[PDB]
């Protein structure tokens, strides 16, 4: 092998399905036996039985410290890092067939790759393959300053500020060497690639090579936004709701539930996902919305657009407006107002 | 105390 | 006998070239280590201390601690290869005097 | 409606002194041939039938030439008028003044004094006239500019270009040139603007071929301060906030059209215009029919005029426009030159590169390089020159005499690196 | 190193002088550049002031005393006596300059501010450069003496020597810096700059402070910048010279650590590891005289392992005492105030100091437990009570203090108060 699936992921694959768990998944259906997942050990183990909860015979925990920024962990990691890399982002979820950027970099005997599906404007070449600039308005105000001799070199580039990176990065040994011995450089995305691309200027010389993907993309902090995913995540389980307790009177738009779940009577969905195992039985309507378990659901869920997750209760006379349920929520009626809420 | 007053009336016209 | 080879002096280029002509070699052996506190750690020291001594009596020459973070022996290569026995009495350190306060060694 | 194109015969790019002083800019012979002509029949090809010429310095020179224009023919195609006003000395006057005086109908085609070119704007002409009255004057201009690579000898050390334009209409975004830029500046504007993919290039060429339409007279008329037409783009290309109404670039790929703008500009287009790379345009098609241009093209890209008693064992490689009128002895190894009529040569020489003219001459033995002449430059036995070094309205050097490399002697003390001589000091 | 100072005071005038003018010693650290236009750490300089009964104190310079202030001339009194003059000890007279980079030290080592020989300049327009934002720092910073000395006396005009000093000693009452008076000084004018080791050590001379009490230091900064490949012989304790909390440097101390590493299973509350930090390292600035007390700022050395915290790793955390109490428990009971005064820029209208909120969850909320700053994603938030918790022991006998700035933009603020548990 060159490889190793290494998995710069930190913080939980919600829903009726294992989300962060399935860039594991994923590059698995594609060999990659060995797949490191750093853990998440900022207070306490509560990340390794987790995956004891899954399903991949081959899998691999790893503890951490405080605080472990991605080029941070990667030189924590580093020892037993014997080979070519291949990091990854938590939020993987994304059916790219992965062996175009592989293909891309095995071509081109490549000091780097990634992806950019469809802040942060960049410079890609004319024939799109090796980019020549990366940044951000946060990196400087205004001026796209790109030094002349790319220009001189490379003659036409197009740009790109319409991105959605995806944080996976086939890498070369001796880059993480090199950062090895650069103990600022705290993470890959922010600082290590630019700084790269940057060096890439003064055939031994350095490679970057891009990718535009109009796929699917990596989920932050809006997770609504993967309910995109949710709606299309049937599809990829074409053969990798869907198991349940089902009514098949309620509501059922474009819906995910896991089995051994609430199945009662008078109740809705339209055009979201649910949880599993929880207590949603009584007289309810839909929500336009995904919930977590352990949320006592009765009484007409006039809701849209929101989050029913753990720590959460209702009951007899219920009712709300996209207005999520966090921590702290013993309830059984509380008329939400569609605002930013999350009791 | 009493050079404060002192510096600020000795040098008022030298001192622009 | 460096004057015995360059014997032949015209110049003082003669001894100087012919003797600086004739003449990585080393195993910087460092491992960052201490313990605690002050007792502890002093107590950590004195027994690396001694493991080097005795090392030096086993002679793999200067177990060293020129780095104050890592106590760097600077393992020279005795036997061509004495690498492992600058070592032998250094680590247990580990459960001679440094276990007193927590002195681990690193890599 | 027709198609009219203001001209003007003075680039303000004073930069042809002491060449400027017997004979005006324009004028010049690059191949024995008028560049404003080679600029007239580009006009034609292109199918433009009404063009406004202008000429301030020197305007009388330029008439007394082009009254037996190609164009100058009642036969012609191409009306002419030269307005011979000497008032302004920045494009920015002229422009306002086919403002003041309603010449240009609609959708002109302003062009500078000497581009070279073979271009059928009729593609850009209509494309702009789509994105124009489909678009319905939201335009105004669109500018036209011909691929290129940096390194080729059509950017010289002097002018190049790098632009950010859009790539679904292609309009301008930003136009500067880069004159010892080892980075470069571009805004966010770019992106705030729309966030649907911008382009940068750096490998247009400075084609000057601007299509424009009288509202352009009009952004110059509203405001007195521009003088040429990067102050236009420049100022309006920052002025987007209100009242821009940007520009369309457009690029070509088969075609060459060069302002030619200073002495190695002139080299470059010259000795590659020999190599018909602009063709239709090369004299032999004699595309004036003024008579002495007979060119009778031959083997090898050796041209030569009638009647040129080239000189025995005179071997000639490749690119020379043997004028008419001219004479050569023996063995005199001539290469990429251009020698114009009344050109006598000697023995021996080397003419590598050079650029000779009408009335030059040269006696034997007299070796030359990547040089320049003009009318009567005289230059006698085993002399010789390097780079860029001209001379001309009929200098002399003496024998013997070997000169440095930017030897630009003249008629003058003050202007020129020597003065009207015959020998090599000593005005 | 019985009693300290510190300083605070307006900005746009130039503090080339306000930082090392008459400070006794200079102030220059690791990429330190004493004065672009002030400095942000609070420090320890070394110098013992005391008087000969002369019009000034004899500085701890056995021949004179002068500032430099003035390029050809300043109006000054007289200096006092030679002879090699006198002096107690190291009383430390510290100054804390008009930036705010250094809010971590600026609320872990404040508190143990004794007294504040300050100045104050007068080249200020109508918004206030530091009178808006730098008194959010040191509100709290245990010095009930202070002395903001005016500075613009003789150079700036009628409208500017006395501009904005008087709207300040009555507008920058928010922090104890408009209670303290004008001492003469200057860093404007150059005002009697030998006078300023009487008329300012005398007017906010060192306070009758702690004289055998706990050894309870909270050491504020560490020094080892040292380039890596390591030197000969850099294996020691701390080295630190600067402003410890308090604690009593008498024969024989030592340091219930109870920060330190890690509990037993450090999601607890309470440990048990002393490692005697020996005290024999106070130097007093004119002998070795270590027979020190709690209050003022001196050059410390410890008696550990450096590795944990040579570098900045010793600000915030503590060196233990006698009475085992210092509260290492996050999950205590704190409590903060909301923004009137705007930090990090302001306004006359109103406009970016009128709002105030609260934390939440699925979001960052940085607040300065004690001295540490620190926190994350809030349970909720009260009116004016606060459930304060954190991830680590700050160990302190105490637990004051909060952060206004949580993880916001390219800078911070701070609009807090003080309460203790």
């Amino acid at each position: 092998m060159e490889f190793q699936a290494v998995v710069m992921a930190v913080g939980l694959p919600v829903g009726n399905k294992p989300l962060i768990w399935y860039p594991l998944n994923l590059l698995e259906r594609v060999g990659f036996e060995e797949v490191i997942v750093v853990t998440t050990r900022d207070v306490q183990k509560a990340l390794c039985a987790e995956f004891k909860m899954k399903m991949k015979p081959d899998i691999v925990c790893i503890p951490d410290d405080a605080d472990m920024g991605t080029a941070d962990s990667l030189r924590y990691i580093y020892p037993k890092l014997k080979t070519d890399v291949l990091v990854l982002s938590c939020d993987l979820i994304t059916d790219v067939a992965l062996h175009e950027v592989v293909d891309l970099f095995r071509a081109y005997d490549a000091s780097l790759a990634m992806l950019m599906r469809k802040r942060d404007f960049i410079g890609v070449d004319s024939t799109g393959k090796r980019l020549l600039f990366m940044a951000n308005e946060a990196d400087l105000d205004e001026e796209l300053v790109i030094k002349g001799s790319i220009l001189q070199k490379h003659p036409r580039i197009r740009f790109h500020t319409g991105l959605v990176d995806a944080h996976l990065y086939c890498l070369k040994k001796y880059i993480v060497d090199f950062l090895m011995e650069n103990g600022s450089i705290t993470s890959i995305r922010s600082e290590l690639i630019p700084y790269l691309v940057r060096k890439q200027f003064s055939l031994k010389s350095l490679d970057i090579y891009s990718f535009i993907k109009e796929a699917n993309t990596l989920n932050l902090a809006p997770y609504d936004a993967c309910w995109n995913a949710c709606r299309g995540d049937r599809w990829e389980d074409l053969s990798r709701s869907s198991a349940q307790i089902v009514s098949k009177h309620l509501v059922g738009v474009d819906s995910l539930i896991g089995p051994e779940t609430q199945i009662g009577e008078k109740s809705s969905i339209k055009r979201s996902v649910i949880g599993s195992s929880c207590l949603i039985k009584d007289r309810v309507t839909i929500t336009n919305c995904l919930l977590m378990n352990s949320v006592t659901v009765e009484e007409g869920s006039n809701i849209q657009g929101s989050v029913i997750c753990n720590n959460a209760v209702i009951e007899k006379g219920a009712d709300i407006k996209d207005c999520l349920i966090g921590s702290g929520q013993r309830i059984e009626a509380k008329a939400k107002r569609v605002n930013e809420v999350i009791v | 105390d009493y050079t404060y007053e002192e510096l600020l009336n000795r040098v008022f016209n030298i001192m622009r | 006998d460096p004057s015995i080879l360059d014997s032949l002096d015209l110049n003082e280029d003669e001894r100087e070239v012919l003797i600086n002509n004739i003449n990585a070699v080393k195993i910087r052996a460092d491992i960052e280590v201490a313990c605690y506190g002050y007792e502890g750690i002093d107590a950590v020291k004195e027994a690396l201390r001694a493991g080097l001594n005795c090392s030096t009596e086993n002679m793999p020459i200067k177990i060293n601690l020129i780095a104050p973070p890592r106590y760097v022996m600077t393992t020279t290569t005795l036997e061509r290869t004495e690498g492992l026995s600058v070592l032998s009495q250094a680590m247990a350190v580990i459960k001679e005097k440094i276990e007193e306060k927590r002195g681990v060694f690193n890599v | 409606p027709p198609l009219q194109a203001v001209l003007v015969a003075d680039s303000f790019d004073r930069r042809f002194f002491p060449i400027s002083k017997d004979q005006p800019r324009v004028l010049l012979p690059l191949a024995n041939v008028a560049l404003i002509d080679y600029t007239l029949e580009f006009l034609t090809a292109t199918g433009v039938q009404e063009t406004f010429v202008f000429c301030c310095w020197k305007a009388a020179q330029i008439k007394e030439h082009l009254l037996k224009s190609k164009w100058c023919r009642p036969t012609s195609l191409n009306v002419v008028r030269i307005i011979t006003s000497e008032l302004y000395r920045s494009l920015g006057d002229v422009l306002r003044d086919v403002d003041a005086k309603a010449l240009v109908r609609s959708d002109f085609l302003l062009v500078y004094g000497d581009v070279i070119s073979n271009i059928n704007i009729t593609r850009a002409l209509e494309e702009h006239r789509l994105r124009r009255k489909l678009e319905k004057n939201v335009s105004v201009m669109t500018m036209i500019f011909k691929e290129s690579s940096p390194s080729h000898p059509t950017r010289c050390h002097e002018d190049n270009v790098v632009v950010a334009v859009d790539s679904t209409t292609n309009r301008v975004l930003h136009f500067q040139k880069t004159q010892g830029l080892r980075r470069f500046a571009f805004p966010l504007s770019l992106f705030q603007g729309s966030s649907d993919g911008v382009e940068v290039r750096y490998d247009l060429l400075d084609c000057h071929i601007s299509i424009c339409s009288p509202q352009v007279a009009q952004l110059f008329t509203d405001n007195f301060d521009y003088q040429t037409r990067d102050d236009f783009v420049r100022g309006l290309l920052v002025n987007e906030e209100i009242l821009g109404n940007q520009i369309h670039m457009h690029v070509t790929a088969k075609e060459y059209g060069a302002r030619v703008s200073n002495l190695h500009m002139y080299s470059a287009v010259c000795a590659d215009v020999i190599r018909r790379w602009v063709y239709p345009l090369t004299p032999e098609a004699n595309f004036t029919d003024s008579t002495t241009q007979s060119c009778t093209h031959s083997r090898h890209n050796i041209y030569r005029g009638p009647e040129v008693s080239l000189g025995h064992g005179s071997i000639l490689e490749e690119n020379v426009l043997l004028g008419s009128g001219t004479v050569i002895g023996s063995n005199c190894f001539i290469t990429n030159s251009v020698i114009g009529p009344g050109c006598h040569i000697g023995d021996n020489v080397v003419l590598d590169q050079t650029y000779l003219w009408q009335g030059v001459r040269v006696a034997a033995g007299a070796q030359i390089h990547q040089s320049l002449l003009c009318d009567n430059a005289e230059v006698k036995e085993r002399v010789t020159l390097k780079p860029r070094s001209v001379l001309t309205s009929q200098v002399v050097v003496g024998p013997n005499i070997t000169l440095p490399e930017g030897s630009v002697i003249s008629l003058h003390p003050p202007d020129a690196e020597e003065d009207e001589d015959d020998g090599e000091f000593s005005d | 190193a019985t009693i300290n100072i510190g300083t605070i005071g307006h900005v746009a005038h130039g503090k080339s002088t306000v930082v090392k003018a008459i400070s006794g010693v200079h102030t220059v650290r690791f990429k330190n550049e004493l004065e672009r236009n002030i400095t942000i750490k609070l420090g320890y300089a070394n110098a013992k002031i005391y008087k000969l009964d002369d019009p000034s104190c004899p500085r701890p310079e056995c021949y004179r005393s002068c500032g430099s202030s003035t390029p050809d001339e300043f109006p000054t009194d007289i200096p006092g006596t030679k002879g090699n003059f006198k002096l107690v000890r190291h009383v430390s007279f510290v100054d804390c300059p008009g930036h705010d980079i250094l809010m971590a030290t600026m609320l872990n080592g404040a508190a143990v501010m004794d007294a504040a020989l300050l100045l104050i300049a007068g080249n200020e327009s109508c918004p206030q450069p530091q009178t808006s934002e730098h008194l959010a720092a040191i509100e709290i910073m245990k010095l009930k003496h202070i002395l903001i000395l005016q500075n613009k006396i003789d150079l700036v005009k009628e409208s500017q020597a006395k501009e904005q000093y008087e709207q300040i000693l009555a507008f920058v009452q928010g922090t104890v810096a408009e209670g303290a008076p004008i001492i003469p000084i200057s860093a404007q004018l150059k005002y009697n700059i030998e006078v300023v080791c009487e008329y300012i050590v005398k007017k906010i001379p060192v306070p009758p402070r702690d004289f055998t009490s706990e050894p309870r230091l909270i050491v504020i900064r560490s020094f080892d910048v040292n380039k890596p490949g390591c030197e000969v012989d850099d294996l020691k304790g701390g080295v630190a010279g600067g402003s410890i909390l308090k604690g009593v440097l008498k024969v024989g101390q030592e340091i219930e650590v109870r920060p330190g590493i890690v509990s037993k299973d450090s999601e607890g509350k309470l440990m048990c590891k002393p490692i005697f930090s020996k005290i024999v390292s106070l130097f007093a600035e004119h002998n070795d005289l270590q027979y020190a007390a709690p209050g003022g700022l001196i050059g410390v050395g410890t008696k550990i392992d450096p590795t944990l915290c040579r570098a900045d790793r010793m600000v915030g955390q503590v060196l233990g005492a006698v009475g085992a109490l210092p509260e290492i428990f996050t999950e205590l009971e704190i409590s903060y105030f909301l923004l009137r005064r705007l930090l990090g820029v302001r306004t006359e209208g109103d406009k970016k100091a009128a709002k105030v909120q609260k934390l939440s969850k699925n979001e960052v909320l940085m607040v300065n437990i004690g001295s540490l700053s620190t926190g994350g994603r809030v349970s909720a938030v009260k009116a004016d009570l606060g459930k304060i918790v954190l991830t680590n022991p700050v160990c302190t006998e105490v637990g004051e203090k909060i952060a206004l700035s949580r993880r916001v933009e390219k800078h911070w603020r701070l609009i807090g108060w003080g309460q203790i548990r």
